């Protein structure tokens, strides 16, 4: 079965070169075929970069010419991808992908998973966690409480509720950039008699600072 | 570059139903063009090829059609996996361009969002920001307008929203609008309103809360 893997550091500084590298297992990629990289921009947007065929021809996308490198390794079954000069327009997705393959009866197109790759000069900033109690208003028989996660970097952040026994109407919403750092917010929705008698703790955890933070939601 | 441009650019349809998909491309592309499906999060997935051929492993209620510049997708009697993203891409000429892309919602009758104003908590304050969060949950369809006034007086800068994707429970959505101020325009001003519009209620629904009260 062929199977595509990207691979590669996930954050790059302004003005260097994002390298990625897509390990190919089930097929040799010098026998038939172009190996293509492509990424998706954040807003769906698609946009075509470059392929080597099995010849070791490469073709890339005019726009991309003077910054873009498209090379393999034989030997390990590997091509990669190099953008030089990487501004911050290049943060996307990358995704190494196949031609038309003729393997089965039909043909077949092969998709790696796609890594997500920022181009900013922040360093790892960890989040500033505050619990959002109701603020002295109706209320029903249903709270809302939230937490907000502001000013972090980079992305992600993991968000949930105790400790996860809280799954219900939760609702962890995406990311935003500010001033160049991230902030989000989750709520949870419990009936009224559990809170507070029933505890509603905040769980933020950063990965790239290490770090645990557990904000527990108290009446104001 | 050749431009390939999609509609619907989405679409509100119920399992069971018909859909078809268009693109069409600025010139005669002679059927080199597939159709690619994206998932949820996720990845992606080749439908079919030159035009009408679908690719190894793609269920028969698929099917593509056109000529010359005017190709479609087809997907007859939807299922719950067919809910995602499309696109078509022309391979016929460098750079291989692609369409804006077409999403399948999944249409419920209508429901009104439950509005929630947070004003900025105790530990924001002690450094100096004041972030006021709203949050406007559940809610069908995904048009929603939400004004921040400050005292009667609409506030555009500092707003910053989020939406989610359709909730696969509900099939609602649900919309985050923070107002992140200083401490110092904070304490200025008394009256905080977060105002949706949607067409559920002939009258906003205003959310709102002084920065005296507790
Ligand atoms: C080089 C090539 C690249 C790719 C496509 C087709 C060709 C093809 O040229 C057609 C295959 C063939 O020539 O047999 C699309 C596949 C989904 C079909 C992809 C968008 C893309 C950009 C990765």
């Amino acid at each position: 079965q062929v199977q595509l893997q990207e691979s590669g550091p996930g954050l790059v500084k302004p003005s260097q070169s994002l390298s990625l590298t897509c390990t190919v297992t089930g097929y040799s990629i010098t026998s038939d075929y172009a190996w293509n990289w492509i990424r998706q921009f954040p807003g769906n947007k698609l946009e075509w970069m470059g392929y080597i065929s099995y010849s070791g021809s490469t073709s890339y996308s005019p726009s991309l010419k003077s910054r873009i490198s498209l090379t393999r390794d034989t030997s390990k079954n590997q091509f990669f991808l190099q953008l030089n000069s990487v501004t911050t327009e290049d943060t996307a997705t990358y995704y190494c992908v196949t031609s038309l393959t003729w393997l089965l009866r039909r043909k077949r197109s092969y998709w790696g998973q796609g890594t997500t790759v920022t181009v900013s000069s922040a360093s790892t900033k960890g989040p500033s966690v505050y619990p959002l109690a109701p603020g002295s208003k109706a209320a029903a028989s249903m709270v809302t409480l939230g937490c907000l996660v502001k000013g972090y970097f980079p992305e992600p952040v993991t968000v949930t509720w105790n400790s996860g026994s809280l799954s219900s109407g939760v609702h962890t919403f995406p990311a935003v950039l500010q001033s160049d750092l991230y902030t989000l917010s989750s709520s949870v929705t419990v009936p009224s008699s559990p809170r507070p008698s029933e505890t509603v703790t905040c769980n933020v955890a950063h990965p790239a600072s290490s770090t645990k933070v557990d904000k527990k939601i108290v009446p104001e | 570059d050749i431009e390939l441009t999609q509609s619907p650019s989405s679409m509100s349809v119920s399992l069971g139903d018909t859909v078809s998909i268009t693109c069409h491309a600025s010139q005669g592309i002679s059927s080199n063009i597939g159709w690619l499906q994206q998932k949820p999060g996720k990845s992606f997935k080749g439908l079919i090829y030159h035009g009408t051929n679908l690719e190894d492993g793609v269920p028969s209620r698929f099917s593509g059609s056109g000529s010359g510049a005017d190709y479609s997708l087809t997907i007859s009697s939807l299922e719950s996996e067919d809910f995602a993203d499309y696109y078509c891409v022309q391979y016929v000429q460098f750079p291989f361009t692609f369409g804006s892309g077409t999403k399948l919602e999944i249409k419920r009758a209508d429901a009104a969002p439950t509005v929630s104003i947070f004003p900025p908590s105790s530990e924001q304050l002690t450094s100096g920001g004041a972030s006021v969060v709203c949050f406007l949950n559940n809610f069908y369809p995904k048009d929603i307008n939400v004004k921040w006034k400050i005292d009667g007086s609409e506030r555009q800068n500092g707003v910053l929203n989020s939406w989610t994707d359709q909730d696969s429970k509900d099939s609602t959505y649900s919309m985050s609008s923070t107002l992140t101020l200083t401490k110092d325009e904070y304490e200025r001003h008394n009256s905080y309103t977060c105002e949706a519009t949607h067409k559920t209620s002939t009258s906003p629904i205003v959310k709102s809360f002084n920065r005296n009260e507790a």
